[PDB]
């Protein structure tokens, strides 16, 4: 336990967990929205992917 | 001036209306109707199997020209 010629410092991270709030005005963002699609493919010898 | 030698015209639309059409895909599905015939077309695998009945055969599809058993005459 005898000091060496230097000293030191330490550096470290951390992780919190937050519940966060989210508040956003009135009409902010305009979305446009699609017809959906729905199609087939691959259809195992069993099965059928959609 | 009208002699015609092909047989193309008003004959051949007949046979490209059974000649022409793909198989189904890319449907788009609504929320209100959300469940329609026009899925079973594509949800339908059309399965080959036998009733052992002339008729119910007729209807199957399996005396199909392919190879796969294709119903609808």
């Amino acid at each position: 336990k005898i000091h060496p010629g230097v000293a030191m410092t330490v550096v470290r991270t951390d992780e919190i967990l937050s519940e966060n709030i989210l508040f956003s005005s009135r009409a902010s963002t305009s979305m446009f929205i699609g017809t959906p699609n729905v199609s087939r493919r691959e259809a195992r010898v069993d099965a059928v992917t959609f | 001036m009208k002699v015609q030698g092909s047989v193309d015209r008003r004959r051949l639309q007949r046979r490209i209306a059974g000649l022409l059409p793909p198989p189904a895909r890319r449907l788009n599905i609504s929320r209100g109707s959300e469940f329609t015939r026009d899925v079973r077309g594509l949800v339908e695998e059309h399965a080959q199997a036998s009733s052992l009945s002339a008729a119910a055969v007729w209807r199957a599809g399996l005396l199909a020209p392919g190879e796969v058993a294709v119903a609808g005459g």
